[PDB]
């Protein structure tokens, strides 16, 4: 717990019943803690309610991080009936069901970091299927998880930077 | 004039070895130059170090026009050890403490280097930034990489509504920049404010030293300064007396004034073969070609620095040394 | 160690006229040359390899007497003197048949011309050029530093050579001075008369400052300055007394005032008798609270 | 903006051809950017023609949608000074 006590300090952690309440009074003592000078740590679920889409400054989280890749639940009835079902209509077996869905559920996170040309962001993505999809304005570097550490120091202040060059 | 707020990070953030050795052992030490670099332009100005050590704001040198006072205090930071967080709400409600004894006459600011990421402050912070701009104090902080978005409303509403004071520092060399500006002013357009002041003795350099005299310690003295109005023969100093709240400056405020009102004049560099004369210097003697790239089309034009207040030649070298100290281009002053 | 010496000499129509006039020809301007050119020996064979720059500041305006400017000119030949003759140094001979190359154009260029621009100070133009060539002259030598010290010679002559004109371009050139660490061996020469500006730079510079009146010994006074400018003042030297000067004076009424005030943010000088009706300075808006109090007591 | 401009003459070509167009736009750059082009669709034909239907998916986008055609109104309200025949309904939930 010591980003649990001396960075983010207080959690802010969407269970799997997430309430209305508890979805309202998570998103808002998010940017009262940025708000602070102090930041908090959003957990959320990809898979879960609130796709969000409000940014545009500086309390929102400047770094997205996601844990891997968004998966689906799978041997369900309702899974194979949709699997036969599209299976005879467009022969997309095994194959758009584990990433075209796997995509939008990752976009979602994507939606969030793009808040315009005036705001930056760093999304940061795990594993290496991602590279068999697409993504949004596709210019995605590999390097590795201590490697980036440095680059994103480097990236939270070039962008401080050059935000007084190109304008 | 100038009553600076030197604010400083002195916590566990400071113990990393981003800079070297480390990150307190440069703040300090470029501190102490940065002392030596604004006693020197205002030499009748005040300074004051506040640290924000284990969440809380401690002063360590009271606000004063010496500036063996500012050195010394900073000594003994460099002995201990940078511990806690940084309260920038503690240090702000001690920055106003100290700057309600100082007047609307004389410009109040505020200077913060925040190494750190993460500040500890009591109650609401944004009640203390509000509270800067009712009584105007112009507050600069000075954020390591990252940015907070606390210190672009610090830098933007305390500075008539304009985020260009908040910087990033990325090198030491770079922080020693910070420093230089720093120690200029800031002539802004401001809010078009009356202003008035007077009150201004002179200082008598008086050197008796047999049975000695002192009016603000009561000491042995090898000659100090008598003020023009209680007639004390107090410490030598250009500050104001301590016995009739007067001053005693005499060229040190010509000389702030003269750097105040010098515009600094660049001469335009012309070449050789473009404003047709030699390569002459107003200031030495710069006959060699400032261009020299190529083989004839570059050695032939060179670049010859044409002051336009006398038309006079220069070089490059002489242009900078003119601008920085002494009057902007000698032939100024012969017609 | 070298040693370089920066001579200022202010050559002017009316020191010569005033040595000519007060207390009958006392000396002429070549006299006095002649005793500086073995002042400029003594020196020169005091220490090796040392540098020597002469700069004139005319009525018209400043020139370099010596410094290779006469044969920067001629890169880009004598006058017949006995001290060639004499020989001892072709160096110094050489800086003596430059000097009168010059002393001969001074002379064909002074006429009515000359005589009307003598109106204002060539020794602040003399002063910003004299340490930006210092300044240049040391960063042309890295290796073995020489000690830079500058010997001002002002001829206190007649018709306006101290004005309020050119005592803000010395103050910023005794401020570059005392930053640049060279002392100004200050030297008046002509008239009796002590200018609180040459007293105060003397004493900010860590120079030393002689009053010479009408003319006097002329080797006599070369020979006692000569010890403490070119050395590292390992004594307490021995300057002039009475230049403790509050270095401070009223522009806006013309007499020193003890108590000052300030301008609308702007540090101008200032009386406490005016009533700083909008500052009387500048454009500016003046406070009437602080105009209130200050009429009251 | 240049690149606002891109897609807003797509879309002010597919409105008078095209029946349905799959167009793709960045995160963050796109909302009021199809907003100005379909009340600029309908005021280059008629304004009593086509109205404008919005169908979003969460209640959010359903409320960011009101502030934006305030924004709209604004600045056909003060770059004309003429306050034309106004339209917009929240649709919203029941509770
Ligand atoms: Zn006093
Ligand atoms: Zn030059
Ligand atoms: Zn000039
Ligand atoms: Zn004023």
């Amino acid at each position: 717990m010591g980003i649990l006590d001396e960075v983010w300090k207080h959690k802010l952690i969407l269970v799997e019943t997430p309430d209305a309440q508890e979805t309202s009074l998570a998103l808002e003592t998010y940017r009262k803690a940025c708000s602070n000078g102090r930041g908090a740590i959003l957990l959320s679920v990809a898979r879960g309610k609130v796709s969000e889409g409000i940014d545009f400054d500086h309390q929102y989280g400047r770094t997205v991080l996601m844990i891997g890749i968004p998966f689906q639940y799978t041997e369900s009835r309702i899974l194979k009936a949709r699997l036969e079902f599209m299976r005879e209509n467009y022969r997309i077996r095994e194959n758009d069901f584990l990433s075209f869905d796997a995509m939008r559920h990752a976009a979602q996170c994507l939606g969030r970091v793009l808040r315009g040309k005036d705001d930056y962001g760093v999304m940061v993505l795990a594993d290496r299927r991602f590279s068999r999809k697409r993504s949004q304005l596709p210019k995605w570097i590999a390097q590795g998880l201590s490697d980036a550490d440095l680059n994103l120091s480097t990236d939270m202040a070039i962008s401080n930077t050059k935000q007084f060059l190109r304008t | 004039i100038r009553s600076l707020i030197l604010t400083l990070d002195c916590s566990e953030a400071m113990l990393e070895k981003d800079l070297r050795p480390n990150r307190h052992a440069m703040i300090i030490q470029y501190a102490i130059d940065f002392v030596h670099e604004f006693f020197d332009q205002n030499p009748i100005s005040q300074m004051g170090i506040i640290i924000m050590r284990n969440g809380l704001a401690q002063l360590v040198s009271q606000v004063s026009g010496n500036p063996q006072d500012h050195i010394d205090a900073l000594k003994s930071i460099r002995k201990q050890e940078p511990k806690g967080n940084p309260s920038l709400q503690n240090a702000l409600e001690m920055a106003r403490g100290l700057l309600l004894p100082v007047p609307a006459h004389c410009t109040r600011e505020v200077l913060i280097v925040f190494g750190s990421l993460s500040t500890t402050d009591p109650g609401d912070i944004h009640q203390t930034i509000d509270s800067l701009v009712s009584e105007k104090i112009r507050v600069k902080v000075l954020g390591l990489s990252a940015q907070v978005a606390i210190c672009k409303e610090l830098c933007k509403a305390t500075n008539y509504g304009d985020e260009s004071f908040y910087k990033i520092l990325l090198d030491e060399t770079h922080l020693k920049e910070l420093f230089n500006e720093a120690v200029t002013p800031x002539x802004x357009x401001x809010x078009x404010x009356x202003x008035x002041x007077x009150x201004x003795x002179x200082p008598t350099r008086i050197f008796e030293d047999t049975p000695t005299f002192c009016s603000c310690h009561s000491k042995l003295v090898y000659g100090g300064y008598f003020c023009p109005n209680c007639h004390s023969k107090v410490c030598s100093l250009p500050t104001v007396c301590p016995c009739c709240d007067l001053m005693l400056i005499l060229x040190x405020x010509x000389x702030x004034x003269x750097x105040x009102x010098x515009x600094x004049k660049t001469f335009a560099e012309v070449p050789t073969t473009e404003k047709f004369r030699s390569e002459d210097c107003f200031s030495c003697q710069s006959r060699f070609p400032x261009x020299x790239x190529x083989x004839x089309x570059x050695x032939x034009x060179x670049s010859r620095y044409r002051c336009e207040d006398c038309k006079q030649e220069f070089c490059v070298d002489c242009d900078v040394f003119i601008h920085e100290i002494l009057h902007n281009c000698p032939g100024c002053e012969s017609k | 160690s070298p040693s370089l010496l920066t001579v200022i000499i202010e050559i002017a129509p009316k020191l010569w006229t005033t040595f000519d006039e007060e207390g009958n020809e006392k000396g002429s301007i070549i006299k006095v040359l002649e005793a500086l050119i073995v002042f400029l020996n003594a020196h020169l064979a005091f220490n090796s390899a040392n540098k020597v720059a002469v700069i004139a500041a005319y009525s018209q305006g400043i020139k370099y007497l010596y410094p290779x400017x006469x044969x920067x000119x001629x890169x880009x030949x004598x006058x017949x003197x006995x001290x060639x003759x004499x020989x001892x140094y072709r160096r110094f001979r050489n800086v003596d048949e430059t000097l009168v190359e010059e002393i001969y154009k001074l002379f064909e260029l002074e006429k009515k011309q000359i005589e009307q621009n003598s109106q204002r100070s060539t020794l602040a133009g003399a002063m910003s050029a004299g340490l930006t060539y210092v300044n240049r002259i040391s960063k042309e030598s890295v290796t073995t530093s020489l000690k830079s010290r500058l010997l001002v010679l002002t001829c206190g002559s007649g018709s306006s050579k101290d004005e309020i004109f050119q005592y803000i371009p010395i103050m910023n050139c005794i401020f570059s001075a005392t930053k640049m660490k060279c002392p100004i061996d200050v030297v008046k020469i002509g008239g009796s008369k002590e200018s609180t500006f040459l007293q105060q730079t003397t004493d900010a510079t860590n120079g030393v400052y002689l009053h010479v009146e009408s003319t006097e010994g002329l080797i006599q006074y070369l020979a006692t300055a000569m010890f403490i400018d070119p050395s590292l003042r390992p004594i307490i030297v021995k300057p002039n007394h009475g230049s403790v000067d509050f270095r401070t004076s009223c522009y806006l009424t013309g007499r020193v005032v003890a108590v000052g005030f300030i301008c609308s943010v702007c540090l101008c000088v200032l009386s406490i008798i005016p009533p700083g009706n909008k500052c009387p300075a500048c454009d500016s808006q003046f406070d009437e609270h602080v105009i209130a109090k200050l009429k009251r007591k | 903006y240049p690149e606002q401009y891109n897609y807003m003459c797509d879309i002010k070509k597919t409105l008078d051809v095209g029946g349905n167009s799959i167009l793709e736009m960045p995160s963050g750059t796109g909302k009021t950017v199809s907003l100005l082009s379909l009340t600029i669709a309908y005021q280059m034909h008629y304004p009593e023609h086509r109205k404008i239907i919005y169908c979003s998916r969460t209640m959010s986008e359903i409320e960011k949608a009101l502030v934006e055609l305030e924004n709209l109104m604004d600045y056909r309200t003060k770059e004309l000074g003429y306050q034309e025949d106004f339209r917009g309904l929240g649709l919203t939930s029941r509770k």
